[PDB]
């Protein structure tokens, strides 16, 4: 039959030892058992987790060893051996639960009301204890800083990969260190099933100890004895007790991939308090017992002794407001002076000149005032900055730099990815094969920046989009049947390439660039950077660059780089802020406009500037007078910050030259 | 005394409680409850909210109900109850019905009149709970509050057809056509052993008549998850709504609303034939109470005609329709007169005339035109403001198309078909495509599309007017070259 192998452990003193551990343990540094207080918080409906620490099982057996009786090495038994000790621990503490000391608080609790209505009838005329279970039990990893202190190694914390994995380390307590990239919705487990019974006897209880299983629908009871035949059991939602299950999958980092191989993949479980400690996108060292699944039903007869896996997690260890703190950062930063001139240098520190576009780039990162006029009217606070020039400027090194100050933002390319104008209705997600309403890169950046690189060869299609958001900023969605319009308040920021090559002695701007008149038009701001030789300059150019591959550091100069979390802390202070207007502001704005209107009717000429200046031109100065505003300053705006926003509103147009 | 098994509602004290409620609540308890200041006393505190609705439901004879929790919890007796219905919804909602019952009996016979009641017998009534708690998204629910009230919201994805659902089997004996009718609970149908008749007595006899039943209507509706909840780097989920009964055709598709239901879980079979389950359930919701994010009176009648007997009505509707807009009057004034629209006729010698007026808009390319359309979009009943920069070549009538749910053929219509009656609205009139026009120049002079593709040939129905907003060729319309040059368009289409 089955032939019988002798094995050193035996279960008696281990459980023994646990029993001990539980009642002496005292932390060394409240009075008393260290596990003995938070179980009386826990009967207090309070607690719902219980956590061990093998730190403190081998406090205990360092004690015993001062004693110098011997000890069981617990903590080596957990590392081989977790799926039992867990059953084993859930036992003691069921043991020694300690009574309810106060606030017994019985108010609506369904599984509270059976049992209690169990009592009167089963005494007047050995249930599963898992049923009566609330607390959920995970055990922590060891600490080198403990191990080194008492030697005795460690292997249960040590931060593997997916790859270094092995089939000998199933059926023990590791710890993998990867990024999330997939986590699903949570969904209740069954544990104990109770079907209720046509009033005979009374329901019956099963555990489930598997992901599948079978109905009794047949009454044992001792009045159901009877021959007749009567029905078969329907089950109760009420009385059985559920569980929290998610399932996630972690993937290699490409730091540890070797070469000429593809990463691979694990899986992860999580039931209990732990659901939904992990997000797509996190980086995480993620400890658990690594256990072999069935992989029984199809497809489970060609494979015949291979298995799948999992890892039943139990810790997480991730890597990586309004305060008086940062109250008071914001004014430090006023105390510190010349914000403008330091907001806009600190901005990739690593470029060297283009200093218009960096004080452009910050008016970019504030937006303007979006005020929703009656009847309808609406005008948009947005700032929409394109900037063209020859190829070899620091072209798409400046754009990435600006993703990385405001945290709503994405960098969309060419045509390799089609994200722009993706508000697609149609999702065929492998988990479930239905549709899902998914929407664009676009739509997913609400009151953020949206960074469009190489937007010469982006295709038409994203055209409609990019044309429709700086009109009224709402996305209609796909004819799949739904009819949906979608809030897209967003900023643009387009880097341009000219057509074939640098600037052509071509006068016409429109003749540069393939983009129509009527796109341009729309964006508030143009910026040209034309490589233009001088040999001064070149210079310059070449000793910053140099300087920075013979020491990996950037040249230090007097200018200071602002701390980087000090910058988004004072972007989004002034983005909260809420700038006012006053009437004598704006009178001189209309004498502003009419000047300019009436150098444009003779601004028209053969190289410079780009047709003639529309009413939309005295909507962005407004526009761009709120960010400067929204700077430093408050309440009504200055005088002088339309004078700033004029000169680089000029600026910019005469850089069609240079 | 006795109570209901497993849970502790009993029906004695919640029905006293609850007519107590109804005869007793005014709007001065609610004011007192809420009791948030500046809350109005005005003759309300009497007006007896409850009584007066259950009087107009009685004679109206409609059965809708919107108790709400805030109102139930104002009551000091009856608080026990709320906190009594969020655990157990259903069994407090068949006390719910069972009580009003005879609220209809309570009041019909106050003074004794002459309702027959036998229609108020025979009808049914039942209750609509909303505002049941605090909002909460589906991303946050745990097997914590199975059959418990919640309130969610999310956005509308799409709708099933009726379902039949059994609640009367049939049985007929094939040997003495013997007929007996067999309740069905939970779904399964205990099935007769042998005929009743004892003359008859004939083992394995039985047959099932599908269409003598009776049956009654389910629907399922898809939720999504709004955008606004979700967190960075994340897919919407979904959740599955049963709705009967009443409720059934109510959500439209692409809607967003806020739901009040019950939770539920229920298991899923691992194996198609065996009897055989996996230990993972599907959650959803049945619903109960649903809501979203012609017939003009006398007095609208007599405010009509004394605004219309105004000295100046064209003016003032003149300046109403584009209040932003500044001077532009000419053109306010045509696209008035456009929105009325001559009358039509179609006699049977001559054949219709038509009685629609198009608008074409062009010029300089920083006016505002397309303020003006996105205007008289909103004016006018049925319209459609559609761009003409792309799209299908008949994009703006039917497109027979292969249905994506399931492996079929529908026939969806187009822009100016669902713009029948009224006025459609084109926006960037100069980037539609040559072969495109010529669709357009069916619907200006016939007003009917036809299209004959996958065996289907059938003519529709356009009857509306273009109004049309263009862009010329440069940044400037200069007066000495003629329209035709700079518009782009075909002569015959600007005539
Ligand atoms: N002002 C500058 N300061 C520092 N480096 C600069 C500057 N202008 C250009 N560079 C150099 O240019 C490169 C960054 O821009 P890069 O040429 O890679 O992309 P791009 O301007 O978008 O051009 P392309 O059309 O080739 O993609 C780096 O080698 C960088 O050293
Ligand atoms: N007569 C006007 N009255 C009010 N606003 C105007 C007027 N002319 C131009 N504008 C402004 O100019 C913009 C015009 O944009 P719009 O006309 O929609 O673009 P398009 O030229 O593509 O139709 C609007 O934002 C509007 O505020
Ligand atoms: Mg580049
Ligand atoms: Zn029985
Ligand atoms: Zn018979």
């Amino acid at each position: 039959a089955l032939p019988s192998i002798q094995l050193p452990v035996d279960y008696n003193n281990l459980f023994n030892e646990i029993t001990d551990f539980l009642v002496t343990f005292k932390q060394d540094t409240e009075k008393g058992p260290k596990y003995m207080a938070m179980l009386q918080k826990v009967a207090n409906r309070e607690l719902n987790s219980v956590i061990i620490d093998l730190d403190d099982i081998l406090q205990y057996q360092n004690e015993k060893f001062l004693q110098g009786t011997q000890a069981d090495d617990l903590v080596s038994a957990i590392q081989q051996n977790a799926n039992h000790f867990t059953e084993l621990f859930c036992r003691a503490i069921d043991n020694n639960m300690p009574l309810p000391t106060k606030e017994i608080d019985y108010k609506d609790d369904v599984l509270d009301v059976i049992l209690n209505q169990r009592r009167l009838r089963n005494e007047r005329m050995l249930f599963p204890p898992n049923l009566t279970r609330r607390y959920f039990l995970y055990f922590k990893p060891l600490s080198q800083n403990c191990a080194r202190r008492y030697r005795k190694k460690a292997i249960s914390s040590k931060p593997l990969s997916v790859r270094q994995i092995k089939g000998d380390f199933l059926g023990q307590l590791i710890t993998v260190r990867g990024i999330i990239t997939r986590v699903s919705d949570v969904k209740p487990a069954v544990e104990v099933i109770a079907y209720t019974c046509d009033q005979c006897g009374y329901e019956v209880f099963q555990e489930v100890n598997s992901r599948t299983f079978t109905p009794l629908s047949e009454c044992t009871s001792e009045e159901c004895s009877q021959n007749q035949t009567k029905g078969q059991l329907f089950m109760s939602t009420r009385a059985s007790k559920f569980s929290a299950f998610q399932e996630c999958k972690i993937q290699e980092l490409s730091q540890q991939v070797p070469v000429g191989h593809i990463p691979r993949s694990l899986n992860i479980h999580v039931n209990g308090t732990l659901v939904r400690s992990l997000s797509p996108g996190d980086i995480v060292d993620v400890t658990g017992i690594f256990l072999p699944a069935p992989y029984t039903g199809f497809k489970a007869l060609k494979a015949g002794l291979l298995t799948e896996t999992y890892l039943e997690a139990q810790f997480v260890r991730q890597h990586k407001s309004l305060t008086s703190d940062v109250e008071e950062r914001v004014m430090e930063l006023i105390t510190s002076g010349d914000v403008y001139n330091r907001l806009a240098k600190s901005i990739a520190p690593e470029i060297y000149g283009n200093l218009d576009v960096k004080k452009a780039l910050l008016l970019l990162l504030v937006g303007g005032v979006d005020k929703r006029v009656g009847d309808g009217m609406k005008i948009r606070g947005d700032i929409n900055v394109c900037l063209m020039g020859d190829p070899g400027v620091a072209k798409s090194q400046l754009l990435k730099a600006i993703c990385k100050i405001s945290p709503r933002g994405v960098y969309t390319t060419g045509k390799g990815s089609s994200g722009v104008g993706l508000t697609a209705a149609v999702m065929k997600d492998p988990v479930t094969d239905e549709m899902i309403l998914e929407g664009g890169a676009l739509v997913l950046a609400d009151n953020g920046i949206c960074c469009i690189d190489e937007f010469d060869k982006m295709d038409e299609s994203d055209r409609t989009a990019i044309h429709e958001v700086m009109e009224q900023q709402t996305i209609s969605i796909s004819k799949a049947g739904i009819n949906t319009t979608l809030n897209a308040r967003t900023s643009i920021l387009a880097a341009a390439n000219p057509l074939y090559g640098r600037y052509n002695p071509r006068l016409s701007p429109l003749d540069n660039i393939n983009l129509p008149a009527a796109l341009l038009s729309r964006f508030d701001i143009l910026f040209l950077m034309l490589d233009i030789p001088s040999r001064d300059d070149d210079e310059k150019l070449a000793e910053h660059v140099t300087y920075v591959h013979m020491h990996n550091k950037q040249p230090d100069l007097d200018f200071t780089p602002v701390e980087p979390s000090k910058m988004r802390e004072y972007i989004a202070y002034a983005k909260t802020k809420r700038p006012v207007m006053s009437e004598a502001v704006n009178d001189y704005v209309v004498q502003a406009y009419i000047r300019l209107r009436q150098d444009s009717k003779r601004e028209m000429d053969s190289k410079f500037s780009f047709g003639q200046a529309t009413p939309r031109t005295l909507l962005g100065i407004i526009r761009l007078s709120q960010a400067l505003a929204k700077l430093r300053l408050a309440d009504m705006v200055d005088i002088d910050d339309v004078e700033e926003a004029l000169r680089l509103v000029r600026v910019s147009k005469e850089s069609l030259y240079q | 005394l006795r109570i209901i098994w497993g849970t502790n509602v009993s029906i004695q004290e919640c029905t006293t409680n609850f007519r107590n409620f109804l005869m007793s609540f005014k709007y001065k308890f609610r004011k007192i409850l809420d009791e948030r200041e500046e809350f109005i006393n005005n003759t309300t505190d009497e007006e007896l909210y409850y009584i007066k609705q259950l009087n107009e439901m009685r004679e109206l004879g409609t059965s809708n109900l919107n108790l709400d929790a805030r109102n139930l919890l104002a009551y000091k007796q009856t608080e026990d109850l709320y906190h009594q219905l969020l655990n157990y919804p259903q069994e407090v909602i068949s006390i719910m019905d069972q009580t009003i019952k005879d609220c209809m009996v309570s009041l019909i016979v106050d003074n004794n009149l002459d309702y027959d009641l036998d229609e108020i017998e025979t009808k049914f009534y039942k209750v609509r709970p909303y505002n049941v708690g605090s909002c909460k998204g589906m991303r946050e629910l745990n097997p914590n509050d199975i059959d418990k009230l919640i309130n969610l919201k999310g956005l509308v994805l799409r709708s099933t057809p009726v379902i039949p659902d059994m609640k009367v089997a049939f049985f007929k004996c094939n040997v003495c056509d013997h007929t007996m009718a067999v309740e069905i609970d939970r779904g399964v149908i205990q099935e007769p052993a042998r005929c009743e008749r004892i003359d008859c007595n004939e083992p394995n006899s039985m047959s099932l008549i599908h269409n003598r039943c009776s049956f009654a209507d389910k629907q399922v509706i898809k939720l999504q998850e709004t955008p606004d909840f979700v967190p960075d780097g994340q897919t919407p989920h979904s959740i599955s709504l049963c709705v009967y009964d009443e409720l059934v055709d109510s959500c439209r598709a692409g809607d967003r609303i806020e739901v009040t239901g019950t939770f539920r879980s229920i298991p899923i079979r691992a194996n198609s034939r065996q009897r055989v389950l996996k230990s993972l359930y599907k959650t959803y919701v049945d619903v109960v109470h649903v809501k979203k994010v012609r017939q003009i009176t006398d007095q609208d009648l007599a405010k009509i005609r004394e605004v219309a007997a105004r000295e100046d009505l064209y003016s003032l509707l003149a300046r109403s329709i584009a209040p932003s807009i500044y001077e532009l009057e000419d053109v306010k004034k045509g696209i008035l007169l456009q929105l009325f629209g001559g009358t039509n006729k179609t006699f049977t010698k001559g054949g219709r005339y038509r009685g629609d007026i198009n608008i074409l808009l062009c010029g300089d390319p920083s006016t505002s035109k397309s303020q003006i359309l996105q205007y008289v979009h909103k004016i006018t009943p049925r319209g459609v403001y559609t761009s003409g920069k792309g799209s299908s070549a008949v994009g703006l009538t039917a497109y027979i198309t292969r249905d994506v749910d399931t492996k079929q053929l529908v026939l969806e219509s187009g822009a100016l078909v669902l713009s029948d009656g009224g006025v459609c609205c084109i926006d960037e009139f100069d980037k539609m495509s040559d072969s495109t026009r010529s669709v357009l120049h069916e619907v200006m002079e016939q007003q009917t599309i036809s299209i004959a593709k996958a065996g289907i040939i059938t003519t529709l129905n356009a009857r509306s007017s273009i109004l049309a907003s263009a862009n010329p060729i440069g940044s400037r319309y200069n007066p000495n070259l003629p329209v035709t040059e700079n518009i782009d368009l075909p002569p015959p289409l600007l005539s």
